[PDB]
């Protein structure tokens, strides 16, 4: 009887704090206890709404850490609908609840590569940020803004938001996962700016923390990143072992949503340097993975490889693919790919096409400017 | 291709 809308609200906030700490077991426990008490009151909607919002967030974490859903034939995910339930009742909520709704909805839209959606939601959250009491929450927000801007190649804003998050995380006890991630963001941005010297340093600190944390997601991701950095430098051969290692980790612990990207870079590399047989072997594995993970976008990108190397070169298909990426705001991938294509046409005889594609790159940078 | 954060 001690329990009251206020009693459970505090329990929910405690629950949230463990989520942010990536500590799966404590969260699970609190969630279960809390569900029971909720069932008991039956009384109040908003408290239930808060719970739903947290559960949504909780699931985002599980999906990230031990995402894999070796698929029970059909119970899933709570993510798709939970998104639905909350969406259904979004008018009901104000204050801190409005913040969480937008913030977490932003987070979801972000991992669907709906960068446009993600950023609007975030701006909306940002407005309600005055309702946020503790400093770690600001940190989470900064971290997410940073991540979103990174995907959009807003280098200055990404980097600066990473700094802000870092400062808050560092002064706190058990946020190594987020600290690790800040390093990743610092590195990936440095990579954008071509500052390879700094990039490496950060990538590495990140990786190192990944090992201390023993979390397969992050290990694979950190390795992938190191390899990405090598590849960026055109030193392809050196990237392979770093990619392969990342793949092994992702496969080992069944991190399916991460697998498509992995296969993709490795695959591109082999073709690139002529080792075709391995190329198809990786290609098939990656195409297959992108279906299983329902990454239609990566699926299209893999098809793009097909489009260019074999059947080389399916111009209409390439053009279509670029239009797709463009219409999906996916300007960074668009830029890289436009470059690959132009170079590829250059080493082959003819420059009509290569010049046109180089011209497309500059266009894309100017355009890439527009956003926020 | 963007990094894996």
């Amino acid at each position: 009887g001690v329990i009251s809308s206020s009693s459970i609200g505090e329990k929910i906030n405690e629950w949230y704090m463990y989520i942010r700490r990536f500590s799966i077991p404590d969260a699970e426990y609190l969630r279960r206890e809390i569900k029971q008490e909720l069932d008991q009151m039956e009384e109040d909607q908003d408290l239930h709404l808060y719970y739903s919002l947290m559960e949504f967030r909780h699931n985002l974490m599980l999906e990230y850490l031990e995402p894999l859903e070796k698929m029970r034939i059909e119970e899933q995910p709570r993510l798709s609908d939970l998104l639905l339930e909350i969406d259904k009742k979004q008018a009901r909520l104000t204050g801190l609840l409005e913040y969480y709704f937008n913030f977490f909805r932003g987070m979801y839209e972000l991992d669907q590569r709906e960068y446009l959606s993600a950023i609007k939601f975030f701006k909306k959250a940002e407005s309600k940020l005055i309702f946020v009491k503790d400093r770690i929450e600001k940190a989470e927000f900064f971290f997410k803004m940073s991540e979103s801007y990174y995907y959009m190649k807003q280098t200055y804003f990404s980097m600066d938001y990473a700094r802000q998050a870092y400062e808050i995380y560092k002064e706190h006890e058990a946020y190594n996962i987020r600290l690790l991630q800040c390093h990743s963001l610092f590195a990936t941005n440095f990579l954008d700016l071509k500052q390879y010297e700094d990039a490496i340093s950060h990538f590495q600190k990140a990786y190192s923390m990944a090992e201390a944390e023993k979390q397969p997601q992050l290990m694979g991701r950190t390795l992938y990143n190191i390899g990405l950095c090598k590849n960026s430098q055109s030193q392809y051969e050196d990237a392979i072992p770093y990619f392969k290692r990342a793949i092994a980790v992702f496969e080992e612990s069944n991190i399916l949503p991460s697998l498509p990207q992995a296969y993709f870079l490795i695959t591109q590399i082999h073709y690139k340097l002529g080792k075709i047989d391995k190329a198809h072997e990786y290609h098939s594995k990656g195409m297959a993975y992108s279906q299983k993970a329902g990454d239609v976008i990566y699926l299209s990108e893999f098809e793009f490889l097909k489009s260019l190397y074999l059947s080389g070169p399916d111009e209409e298909a390439i053009q279509g693919f670029f239009d797709f990426l463009e219409s999906k705001m996916l300007y960074a991938d668009l830029e890289d790919f436009a470059i690959d294509v132009a170079k590829y046409y250059h080493e082959r005889k003819n420059f009509q096409k290569a010049s046109a594609y180089f011209l497309k790159v500059e266009q894309v940078r100017q355009l890439i400017q527009g956003g926020v | 291709q963007r990094g894996m954060i």
